RNA sequence: CGAGCUGGAGAUACGCUUUGACUCGGGGAUGUCCGAAUGGGGAAACCCACCUCGUAAGAGGUAUCCGCAAGGAUGGGAACUCAGGGAACUGAAACAUCUCAGUACCUGAAGGAGAAGAAAGAGAAUUCGAUUCCGUUAGUAGCGGCGAGCGAACCCGGAUCAGCCCAAUCAAGCCGAAGUGGCUGGAAAGCUACACCUCAGAAGGUGAGAGUCCUGUAGGCGAACGAGAGGUCGUUGUUCGUGAAACGAUGACUGAAUCCGCGCGGACCACCGCGCAAGGCUAAAUACUCCCAGUGACCGAUAGCGCAUAGUACCGUGAGGGAAAGGUGAAAAGAACCCCGGGAGGGGAGUGAAAGAGAACCUGAAACCGUGGACUUACAAGCAGUCAUGGCACCUUAUGCGUGUUAUGGCGUGCCUAUUGAAGCAUGAGCCGGCGACUUAGACCUGACGUGCGAGCUUAAGUUGAAAAACGGAGGCGGAGC
RNA sequence: GUAGGGGAGCGUUCAGUCCGCGGAGAAGCCAUACCGGAAGGAGUGGUGGAGCCGACUGAAGUGCGGAUGCCGGCAUGAGU
């Protein structure tokens, strides 16, 4: 008995083309370029998952550095005197405190400096 | 079809019990007046091959003879 | 439709090619080679270009057919056969069957109860140990 | 592939005979047989009805016009009648005379 | 060990295939049997066949086209099939031993069912079907099962034939299929204890 | 056969037929011209004749070979068979003996088959007993640049049987059981409540799925006509390649015995065995399959033959090559008629269940071209993505982990193949469909899983039955090595 | 993790068998934010008009982006 593709291929293909939208030109419309575009897209997804884990960390950091400096502290010195008084805060939170909660950041500062000297 | 026996081999190789294949030692027609004595004597005889080069021989004959 | 097949009694074949899953490309074959080629003949005794062990070796002797002798064992006329005797067709309708050959009886086991044999030939130690346990050996004329 | 093909091009009835529509819209109606086409297995009963337009055709008649006449049918919604009952009425074949062959029901004949 | 119906009442012989009947050997014998009877028939053409003459079509180099030789080729529309089926025959000889053991295991499987009806007689007038339906009705044959006759009397079969819910196997031609193929075995009885021995 | 018919062809008018048409079976009659062509010629289907009878119109004859005559031969046939002739590529990883293989092809003859056949035989048992066929012996004995590779037969089981003579019933057809009421529906065959048939539940048609409408099937009938010698030299055949070369087989030279004789037993000799050369026919089993029928874990429109038909269209001076082609509806009820236009085309109407079937008439994917709408885009640098956030939009697996779109950021060297190393300025490819490649065979080899019997395991050819399978010990594998 | 060997499976047809659906509508096609570890598979909505899903088992012409692949259609170059 013979068994044409009949259906399967159109199936596979559409799957890709439905992943494949928003894509500029041919990419969103022809299979090969679509599936392809998606190979690379794969690479970018994986890496950029861990990557965003980096990037956010960076962001939090610069916000804290700011905070410290807003009084007279370095990031490194603030964070270090916040290791010294053992104030074991996540730094994401520290950003949050720093930019949305003023006088709190103030206190955490005075603390870090105290524990530093 | 029926795998042919290699008549190339029906006077030069041997099966056994364990399955091992034997053959003879080589140098006995103009490798003579050499001699040496234990050579000429050594070479009339017979012997089991190594391994590696065994299975080939086997496949040369199905009946084992 | 009730039924089912014995676990491991039918293995699904290999369809090579088909995906990276999977056996990508090549089909087991690797990259290039004479092996790579849709073509018969190689074959199995073709070592190298070369000259083979196969033909490097002494052709000893020749090939005689000869009369080859059909085995009968002691421990088979013996133990629990309880002597129905050998007769002719009798041993045939038991456990020694060929045709177009002559039967031989030789040792292997031990001997007790008395039996007379009906073989085409036999070993010295056989007639010896079967007479010395109470029975003859009928060799043809 | 012909219609009488699987019906041994066989007309179970005849031109003249009254008929009753088994299956369809015209479930049960009476009609004399006006036209019985065996091969195509098609046939005309005075029942059916139809409104046909015979297009421009200047000769005859400049303008078109229409026509109430009736569409033929398939001898498989055609049914012979039983004078008594008059309905869903199979047929047996018997012999009156004298090498004249005929046709009864479960109570002959027609 | 099971009872008859219209004559005797014996049936206590017939030993059976335990541990507790096997599905494996069954399925084996079945699929085998199914195979053995296939028409071996799916033919297709190869290059040698597809009426598409040898002639080199065009230039081996030069054209600016891919290279081809013939139009009778696996990669061509029109051409021959590559690895197609040809006429063969999927039949082999399943070794005696397991034919017997299957057959048995089937009977059995339906005895401890218990969908056996060991039959010694048959009252089905002269070769009429309604008589079959009646007899049937009075042995326990509601009408909601598939039933497989094995007897030797032409009349009973001729009665058992048009029955939508019943099959009619004559004498010996009996098989793990038909039996497992069904709900009920019309045993019968005659060649059962004597086919035991 | 018994009511319709007047070919596909679907069109009018003409008609025919219950004195029996049409269709079917069975014979007959008529059958122009070409073609073995055959009265002579010829560029096939055309040209020109002569002779016999006729009133003409016509009819017959006029080839060649075997024959006394009567009579037979000529040409065609897909394969199947026999014969004269007889390749190469290939393989031996080069080639020449060799292998391909007496294969492809050419030719001759012949049939429904043919060939072969009634022992100077196999042979080794003082056994079989014409042939052809299958199983098996058996990849065994042997052949061979003893390399590649080539490869019997006797016995044993089956198929089918035969040994004779001469020279001193199917083919046309008929006949065949048993349901109605309500329900959905455009339409009943389906749903349903109660029914009956079955030797008939195989199938097909009927507005959608019918055992009980139709045609049929199980069954029963069924026709006037109808069919049932030796030797030498050069060589070769079988497993036979000059090898110890037997034997047959013939080209050229030689050409013995006929019974107290002849031929073989693989050089050759005796012995001892099997045999009757120089004359012929022979059914049966076997091979094929243009054609007919039945079936199918065969195809359904790129499949399947090349063809849903066509060796046509088309190409070719020729030999030769050689396509794609399918679908309105249940039924033509095929769209009278009004509207814009010369038309084409469309918009109504009207039919239908549906015109979301309208004749470019089943579904109607994708590339590809457009209209509208959302959000966006004219200081911007780009493998076109990713990931984060803001904007705007939307709310039928959907108001949150949302969906569409977007701005800004970070980040980021198409895919495949080929490679020491690919974004590579290295190969491939315009795009999307669909077709497209690790298979089959052998009762071979060797392994892993499994199974059934287990010092035991097993059949093959065949036989019988066959909506199934059983029989079949002939041989095979294990049994002891050297 | 490349060549490679091993392990478990997803989908396609044909087939045996059972569950069973379908003109109050089958397959096929179209949309989507659901499910599964993945091959994949469900819900509903629109299409269509007469056939088909599911489980178990068997057999394969059984899964395509490439072959300057084959057939066909439609793009670029170009209103040149
Ligand atoms: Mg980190
Ligand atoms: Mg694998
Ligand atoms: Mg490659
Ligand atoms: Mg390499
Ligand atoms: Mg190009
Ligand atoms: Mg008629
Ligand atoms: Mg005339
Ligand atoms: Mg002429
Ligand atoms: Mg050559
Ligand atoms: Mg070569
Ligand atoms: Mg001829
Ligand atoms: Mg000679
Ligand atoms: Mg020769
Ligand atoms: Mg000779
Ligand atoms: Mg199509
Ligand atoms: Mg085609
Ligand atoms: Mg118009
Ligand atoms: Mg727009
Ligand atoms: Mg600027
Ligand atoms: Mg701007
Ligand atoms: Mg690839
Ligand atoms: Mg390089
Ligand atoms: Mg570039
Ligand atoms: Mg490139
Ligand atoms: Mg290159
Ligand atoms: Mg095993
Ligand atoms: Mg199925
Ligand atoms: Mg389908
Ligand atoms: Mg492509
Ligand atoms: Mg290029
Ligand atoms: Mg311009
Ligand atoms: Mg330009
Ligand atoms: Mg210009």
């Amino acid at each position: 008995p013979r068994a044409k593709t009949g259906i399967v291929r159109r199936r596979r293909h559409k799957k890709v083309l439905k992943r494949a939208k928003g894509f500029w030109g041919s990419r969103s419309k022809q299979y090969r370029n679509a599936f392809q575009t998606l190979l690379n897209a794969a690479t970018y997804e994986y890496r950029d998952r861990r990557n965003k884990k980096r990037d956010f960390r960076r962001l939090w950091i610069q916000r804290i550095n700011a905070g410290a400096r807003l009084h007279g502290m370095n990031y490194s010195t603030f964070i270090n005197g916040l290791k010294r008084a053992n104030i074991d805060l996540n730094r994401k939170v520290l950003a949050d405190i720093a930019a949305r909660e003023p006088e709190a950041f103030k206190a955490l500062v005075d603390a870090s400096r105290n524990a530093r000297q | 079809p029926k795998m042919k026996t290699h008549k190339m081999a029906k006077r030069r190789i041997k099966i056994t019990g364990t399955g091992k294949v034997m053959a003879f030692k080589s140098g006995k027609r103009h490798q003579n007046t050499g001699k040496s004595g234990d050579e000429i004597r050594g070479k009339g005889k017979g012997f089991v091959l190594a391994k590696a080069e065994w299975a080939r021989m086997k496949l040369m004959l199905p009946r084992g003879k | 439709h009730d039924l089912k097949p014995t676990p491991g009694s039918r293995k699904d074949r290999k369809r090579v090619g088909r995906g990276p899953g999977g056996t990508d490309k090549t089909a087991g074959r690797g990259h290039k080679g004479q092996k790579s080629r849709s073509g018969a003949g190689k074959g199995a005794f073709f070592e190298g270009g070369r000259s083979r062990l196969i033909a490097r070796l002494p052709k000893r002797g020749f090939n005689n057919v000869g009369t080859t002798y059909e085995v009968v064992k002691l421990s088979q006329l013996q133990d629990l056969e309880d002597t129905t005797f050998d007769r002719d067709t009798l041993e045939a309708y038991r456990l020694v069957r060929r045709k177009n050959r002559p039967v031989k009886l030789l040792a292997s086991g031990e001997i007790s109860r008395a039996v007379t044999v009906h073989v085409d030939a036999a070993s010295a130690a056989a007639i010896k140990a079967v007479e010395a346990a109470g029975g003859r050996v009928v060799l043809p004329e | 592939p012909s219609a009488g093909s699987h019906h041994n091009d066989k007309l179970h009835f005849k031109k003249g005979d009254t008929v009753i529509v088994l299956s369809g819209k015209h479930k049960g109606q009476t009609g004399k047989v006006l036209l019985a086409l065996p091969r195509d297995q098609k046939v005309v009963v005075e029942g059916v009805n139809v409104i046909t337009k015979n297009v421009k055709p200047s000769m005859t008649n400049p303008q078109g016009g229409q026509e109430q006449r009736e569409l033929a049918l398939h001898a498989s919604k055609v049914a012979l009648v039983d004078p008594e009952t008059g309905k869903a009425t199979r047929v047996r074949k018997q012999i009156v005379d004298g090498k004249k062959v005929r046709v009864a029901v479960a109570s002959g004949k027609t | 060990a099971q009872i008859n119906v219209i004559g005797q009442n014996g049936g206590r012989t017939i030993e059976l295939p335990l541990p507790e009947v096997n599905s494996g050997v069954l399925h084996e014998v079945v699929t085998w049997q199914l195979a053995s009877r296939r028409r071996g028939t799916a033919s297709t053409r190869t290059r040698a066949q597809v009426s598409k003459t040898g002639r080199k079509m065009y230039g081996q180099k030069g054209t600016g086209n891919a290279r081809h030789g013939d139009r009778s080729v696996p990669t061509f529309v029109g051409g021959g099939v590559a690895f197609g089926p040809k006429p063969r025959s999927y039949d082999y000889t399943l070794p005696r031993q397991v034919r017997q053991l299957g057959l048995a295991m089937a009977i059995a499987s339906r005895q401890e069912g218990g969908k056996l009806v060991a039959v010694d007689g048959f009252d089905i007038a002269d070769a009429k079907t309604k008589n079959f339906i009646s007899w049937a009705k009075q042995n326990g044959l509601d009408g909601t099962e598939k039933v497989l006759l094995v007897t030797d009397d032409e009349n009973t079969r001729r009665a058992a034939r048009n029955v939508s819910w019943v099959s009619v196997l004559p004498v010996a031609g009996v098989n793990v299929y038909d039996i497992l193929r069904h709900d009920r075995l019309v045993i019968d009885a005659a060649a059962l204890e004597i086919v035991e021995e």
